[PDB]
């Protein structure tokens, strides 16, 4: 699920910093308009790796002001979910129209009526939580959840989840 | 490499292209009476491995087109026998530098 | 699409076109009552307090060099040495 | 934005944009036959929890080095000992990548780049595909049905033997904890 | 005054891109930025507080100036217009 894409990025350098170490300068930007980004058609840019072997290739110089262009072409660790990918998490928030689970950088949600029948809901406990049988979910409980569907939002992704087939629920 | 006398039959030549990977090559004795390599003008060429290039390219951040090119039929592309995309070095002589190095891609 | 500080290749040196170009640049500005970095040893004529920032290498300024295929190095009047 | 090593030739009806699930139909920028830098062809790059983990510390660490070379001119254990690699090398505004840590190495499965290798070294006989050789590495299983109703996209690609003797051999190099 | 083929020429000889679509200094003349990830004019330069963005291809960092004949902008321009892109690039990555 986590993926490793080979990605290209295009960073315009004003003459300013066309220092000794400018390669120094521009990694650490690729770094600082990357680290921490997202997109619908990419997910989550979490790490760039191999940091030293980080392709530059020669920039052009555009032509009214003298600010380059270099195409930095460089690989890093993604992760971006799908309908139908089954992952655990820690919940996190939890109140009466259901729960919220946070796999890695992103944070799925439960409805509860997406959830099972024999699960109620309790609000009068402290910390929240929905009670079972057996099973007892709230704030720390670990739950494997399966994506249902997913929506993509300015720098985030969030996504619907039920536990309401098998092999589901607490673990 | 097949090698012809006084020429081939155009109803047979047209049978060269037809059965790939494999390739073939036709040369008239009369033009390999002499090394054309061994001229004092024609300088030597290289061949260069799908790797080598791929290397040239991405240190002169150059684009396939930017390069200079050597005709598909130039005597010497033959005398190697390149093929439409394969680059050759040509390394010279100077006047003003001992030696220089140039590219000719193919075409 | 730019290019680190380092990893850097062009020429250490600033050419005289930049050179050339930076005088006059700098020079419009201080014409055009821009503020001076240098105390002006009693100078008056923009082009030659120019050629004072540029002594004392007290310009502000960054030469972006755009090369073939639209990267750039960026350096500053700091850096960069003149011969000349 | 940050572009994808293929310039998919746009001809102004741009409308088919299929459906995303375990169908192993992943966006167009995910097929399993995608182009690397150098010009050549890729298989997909499948990484399994506790995989990352180890892949995203590798990088972190191997920063803070070259980010030296020039300055000269046990569970909860590694919590701490991230969070620094972190205060050093990351963004301290990479919110989601503290988060990815945590995740990454609390619900992790491995912690030998020796033991994941062998992980690697037996998913990969499978001729499965990247996606599942993950969802396999990451999730806990003990019966056919637990992996083959949680990762679909197997149903007929394997036995239900076979695909439990993998599982056995899983939970045997867990690592502990 | 006249820009005409032959002065263009020149220009195309000179390798003076911009100055060309803005031969230059005495008609044309155009200082553009652009984004040193894809080829564009797209750049949002407010020339004062320096922001100069990029969204799409999102920049911030890496962007040129260049000066290029206005006609030729245009010529660019009325390319995209009829959705063909017209990369300017800064440096040579293809060598030779």
């Amino acid at each position: 699920m986590f993926f490793i894409k080979d990605l290209s990025l295009n960073i315009t350098l004003h003459p300013s910093f066309f220092g000794p170490r400018m390669k120094q300068y521009l990694k650490t930007k690729l770094l600082e308009e990357v680290e921490g980004s997202c997109t619908g058609k990419f997910g989550y840019i979490l790490c760039v790796l191999d940091y030293d072997n980080i392709d530059i290739q020669r920039g052009r110089i555009l032509p009214t002001d003298g600010s380059a262009e270099f195409n930095v072409k460089y690989r890093a660790v993604v992760f971006k979910p799908f309908k139908g990918e089954v992952v655990d998490g820690t919940v996190v928030s939890c109140s009466q129209h259901g729960f919220e689970v946070q796999v890695g950088p992103m944070k799925v949600f439960v409805t509860k009526h997406l959830m099972p029948q024999d699960l109620t809901f309790n609000a009068g406990s402290n910390p929240p939580s929905y009670q079972s049988s057996e099973d007892v979910i709230t704030i720390k409980s670990r739950i494997r959840v399966k994506i249902e569907g997913c929506i993509s939002q300015v720098s985030s992704i969030h996504a619907i989840g039920s536990i309401k087939e098998d092999y589901l629920g607490a673990i | 490499i097949f090698v012809y006398q006084n020429n081939i039959t155009p109803s047979a030549m047209k049978l060269v292209p037809s059965i790939p990977p494999a390739t073939i090559e036709t040369f008239n004795e009369a033009a390999l009476v002499v090394n054309i390599t061994h001229h004092e003008l024609v300088p030597k060429h290289i061949r260069l491995s799908s790797d080598e290039k791929r290397e040239l390219l991405k240190r002169y951040r150059l684009k396939e087109s930017q390069l200079p090119r050597i005709q598909r039929a130039d005597p010497v592309a033959l005398y190697l026998g390149l093929k439409r995309g394969e680059v050759v070095k040509i390394i010279r002589k100077s006047e003003t530098s001992g030696r220089y190095a140039s590219y000719r891609i193919c075409m | 699409k730019a290019i680190p500080k380092d990893q850097r290749a062009t020429t250490p040196y600033m050419t005289k076109y930049e050179r050339a170009r930076i005088l006059g640049t700098r020079a419009l500005q201080i014409s055009m009552n821009a503020p001076v970095f240098v105390d002006l040893e009693g100078e008056t004529d923009p082009l030659r307090i120019a050629m004072k920032e540029l002594a004392e290498k007290k310009i502000p300024l960054v030469i972006r060099r755009y090369l073939p295929d639209g990267s750039f190095e960026d350096w500053s009047v700091e850096e960069l040495i003149v011969d000349l | 934005s940050t572009s994808t090593f293929q310039t998919r030739r746009r001809r102004l009806k741009k409308v088919e944009e299929e459906e995303n699930a375990a169908t192993l139909q992943l966006g167009q920028e995910f097929q399993l036959k995608q182009i690397n830098h150098q010009g050549e062809e890729e298989e997909l790059i499948a990484l399994n929890l506790s995989e990352a983990r180890l892949v995203i510390k590798e990088a972190l660490v191997e920063r803070r080095r070259a980010f030296k070379r020039s300055q000269k001119k046990t569970r909860e254990k590694e919590l701490e000992s991230i969070d620094v690699l972190l205060e050093q090398t990351t963004g301290g505004n990479n919110k989601d990548l503290k988060n990815t840590m945590q995740y990454l190495t609390n619900f992790s499965r491995f912690r030998d780049q020796e033991t994941v290798g062998a992980v690697i070294q037996l998913l990969k006989s499978t001729g499965l595909h990247p996606f599942e050789v993950a969802q396999l590495g990451s999730l806990a299983c003990d019966t056919a049905d637990e992996a083959k109703t949680l990762i679909p996209s197997l149903n007929n690609k394997i036995s239900d033997d076979e695909l439990e003797r993998i599982l056995k051999e899983l939970s045997n190099l867990e690592t502990l904890y | 005054l006249r820009f005409g083929e032959m002065e263009r020429d020149c220009m195309i000889a000179h390798g003076a891109a911009s100055f060309l679509k803005e031969l230059m200094e005495a008609s044309d003349a155009f200082r553009v930025h652009i984004c040193g990830i894809c080829g564009l004019m797209t750049v949002i330069a407010k020339l004062n507080h320096n922001q100069f963005e990029c969204k799409g291809c999102d920049n911030k960092i890496d962007i040129y100036q260049i000066h290029i004949p206005y006609a030729a902008k245009l010529l660019f321009q009325e390319l995209m217009a009829m959705n063909i892109t017209p990369r300017l690039y800064t440096d040579r990555s293809r060598d030779f």
